């Protein structure tokens, strides 16, 4: 029953992505109800607190209260639900993708055998906890790894080292006595005993899905919906989640992120114009900076550093024409011409220039992502992904390169021939198929055709 | 019976006459799984790889199209399960390979989350680019799709 | 329809003037960059009215004191204590305004939030203002192209 | 224009070799054969 629920779970985790999505908009659109009390409750009079917060009046009904209390108890819910199919789902693939690298790298490079990584690299560093553990080849489905390891190192490093490191320490594995061949298990249904399990493969397993980027994201998403029961207008950073659950959405905002690098870059140069400009008005011009109202009232005035400084980022870059639209016109003043030239400056290089790149970094990832696009179709359109021969060759008999695309060269059948080889025994392989295997075991990869074809060997009259 | 089979005793009475499970004027479907269930694909398949392969070979030859034009059914039943790929041969020649492609490989590498990844997948060796990790990446797009599908198994 | 709706109201043949778009091939040059991504400038538009929709959030909780458009104080006070009224506050005033919200505030002169209300009108101008409107103007440039 | 100029200069260092400039396609008949006479005949860092 839990194995046909976590299926189950797993099966829609993009359906119950999209029902969350849905109830979050619904509870958003349920808050747009909001009010104030007034009219100076309870709390004795300029009150220190007489708020008396919020409620949900609603335009001639009652339903909205209990919609919200259901919805977000609901929301909670679902996203749990999320959680769990995210866990069943895109979680081995992640921990496939780990163990295949490590057990390449121990089997071809010999990571934990004559390199030893450095202080750097952390996750190779936390890698070497699922080296000595018992069930490594857990996903990778090949558990010949820790046995051919040994043809290859063992001799040069000795058996014992490698042997401990790895975690299958005895001598010959020779029987004496029957090796206690098999007695009813102790493990059944109703959780009878359940202690056959490795705490350590259990807790790499747990630091590499607790430091998976998208498992944080859904962390996120928990601790939101749980914290909008403490306080509901929580339940609108839910919205952000249209960002990442469209296509159309993602290609929009990745022109932004495209060229964030250089973005916070432009907004450092500005920060530090603005800078320069506050060093110049204090120095100079720090008679001209009096806010106060019709000169008979205090004062206020950017008599300071930080202060002006504040004034400027503030003030000055959201105005549209500069600092020189809120400060008192140089009307007959020794340093006119000095603080005209302040004022047009600081228009021309920081609203103008400055704001000018940073509209012009979009633009250009727009045309950047175009042209890569236009460029990998033009590329599959012009040449073979496995021999790369060209169209032209081909084109002689009429739709030759679509023939070599489809039939001859294709992703899918050689895509189709790898799980072929693997869900095959040893003793069936033919000729071919053991010939494959081997150069696939010892990742040769010349067996791929390169330059060549059937057709450019062997033309269809024999030459 | 009103599809395919014609009615004459070589097509039509002859299911008849091999359905004999029981006397009680009654068929179970256990008679499909018993007979030509396995040994239909098992040998058929076969066959169709060698006519296919013998075809494929044996250009301009008139003898061998009365064979293909009489296996033409069973060829066309196989189309689906046959695949094609081209290897560089020990004999340091070209040489063509045959195997079998279950239906479940089939009907996953159509959905449109495999489809959607080799999009990106393209997308990236092609920007990126590659002169010998090319096809390196190619292997560790396979396996790893290869594990989605066979997770995809279990429903 | 149009036409005949003429004679009930003859201000109602205005409408026939929207036939040059489709009328002149090089004015439908001209429309076809924006009809080229329409389909992205709504959605570019509905970010820009959720992005909204969270400031009006924060600023309804943290900054309704401030909200206060009645005019020199001695007045009946009119102001968007409120979430609707200050959504449609916001997305009235606040686009519209070249230099984001901060501009039809009042100044927080000396008060306990006045560098988080400052964080708060920096980001939305150069969040909304500045960013938005550039990829809504970068979208038909790149039409165009 | 900048991009283009990389772009441009990317494509040119793709194509065709730096020295005798015959092009990948002659070279590639023999597999990676354009490599092979960018890593070993023909070397920049060889020449100096
Ligand atoms: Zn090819
Ligand atoms: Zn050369």
């Amino acid at each position: 029953y839990q194995q046909k629920l976590l299926n189950y779970f797993a099966r829609n985790f993009y359906n119950m992505r999209m029902l969350a999505l849905f109830v979050a908009f619904a509870i958003n659109f349920i808050l747009l109800f909001y009010k104030v009390s007034t009219s100076s409750v309870v709390e004795g009079k300029s009150p220190h607190r007489i708020i008396a917060v919020h409620y949900v009046l609603e335009e001639s009904s009652g339903y909205m209260e209990p919609t919200l209390r259901i919805l977000a108890i609901l929301h909670t819910i679902i996203s749990f639900f999320c959680i769990i199919g995210y866990y069943c789902l895109k979680v081995p693939l992640v921990i496939f993708k780990r163990e295949k690298e490590v057990a390449r790298k121990l089997e071809f490079d010999g990571l934990y055998i004559t390199e030893q990584p450095s202080e750097d690299d952390i996750k190779g560093q936390w890698d070497r906890l699922v080296i000595n553990t018992q069930s490594f080849p857990n996903n990778y489905w090949d558990k010949f790894v820790k046995r051919k390891v040994m043809d290859k190192y063992g001799e040069f490093y000795g058996r014992d080292r490698i042997s401990e490191l790895l975690g299958m320490d005895k001598a010959a594995l020779d029987f004496s006595d029957a090796r206690e061949k098999k007695k009813p298990k102790k493990d059944s249904s109703l959780s009878a005993v359940l202690n056959s399990i490795d705490v350590k493969y259990q807790m790499w397993k747990l630091g590499v899905v607790f430091t998976d980027n998208s498992f944080l994201y859904l962390a996120w998403y928990m601790t939101m919906s749980v914290l909008g029961h403490y306080n509901n207008f929580f339940f609108a950073a839910h919205l952000l989640d249209i960002a990442m659950g469209f296509k159309t959405l993602r290609t929009i905002l990745s022109s932004v992120t495209h060229n964030g690098k250089q973005l916070v870059l432009t907004v450092g140069l500005l920060a530090v114009v603005v800078y320069l400009y506050t060093v110049v008005a204090f120095n100079f011009f720090r008679k001209f900076y009096n806010k106060s109202e019709d000169g008979d009232t205090p004062d206020m005035k950017c008599d300071d550093m930080l202060t002006c400084y504040m004034f400027h980022m503030y003030v000055g870059v959201r105005a549209g024409g500069g600092i020189g639209d809120e400060i008192e016109d140089p009307a007959g003043d020794e340093y006119e011409i000095y603080r005209i030239i302040f004022d047009i400056t600081f228009f021309f290089f920081v609203i103008v220039i400055l704001l000018a790149i940073i509209q012009g970094l979009i633009i250009d990832a727009f045309g950047e992502l175009r042209d890569q696009q236009e460029q990998v179709k033009e590329d599959m359109e012009t040449k073979c992904f496995i021999c790369g021969i060209g169209n032209d060759y081909f084109d002689t008999v009429p739709h030759g390169f679509e023939t070599h695309t489809l039939q001859e060269h294709n992703l899918a059948n050689y895509l189709f021939f790898l799980m072929y080889l693997i869900n095959k025994d040893e003793t069936e392989h033919t000729g071919q198929e053991s010939y494959v295997w081997k150069m696939y075991q010892e990742r040769c990869w010349e067996f791929f055709p390169a330059g060549d074809c059937f057709r450019k060997q062997y033309e269809d009259q024999l030459n | 019976m009103e599809s395919h089979k014609h009615y004459t005793q070589s097509e039509t009475e002859f299911l008849l006459s091999c359905a004999e499970t029981d006397e009680n004027e009654t068929l179970d479907y256990e008679e499909f799984v018993k007979r030509f269930h396995e040994p239909a694909k098992d040998i058929g398949f076969n066959v169709a790889v060698l006519l296919t392969n013998l075809s494929e070979h044996m250009p301009n030859d008139t003898r061998l199209q009365t064979f293909l034009e009489l296996a033409e059914s069973v060829l066309n039943y196989f189309q689906p399960f046959l695949g094609r790929i081209e290897i560089m041969g020990s004999a340091k020649r070209i040489e063509r390979v045959y195997f079998e492609i279950s239906e479940s490989s089939r009907t996953q590498w159509e959905k449109p989350q495999v489809k959607e990844s080799k999009r990106q997948f393209i997308f990236d060796v092609v920007n990126e680019g590659g002169e010998k990790e090319k096809m390196e990446l190619f292997v560790n797009f396979c396996e790893d799709t290869i594990f989605e599908m066979q997770l995809a198994a279990q429903i």
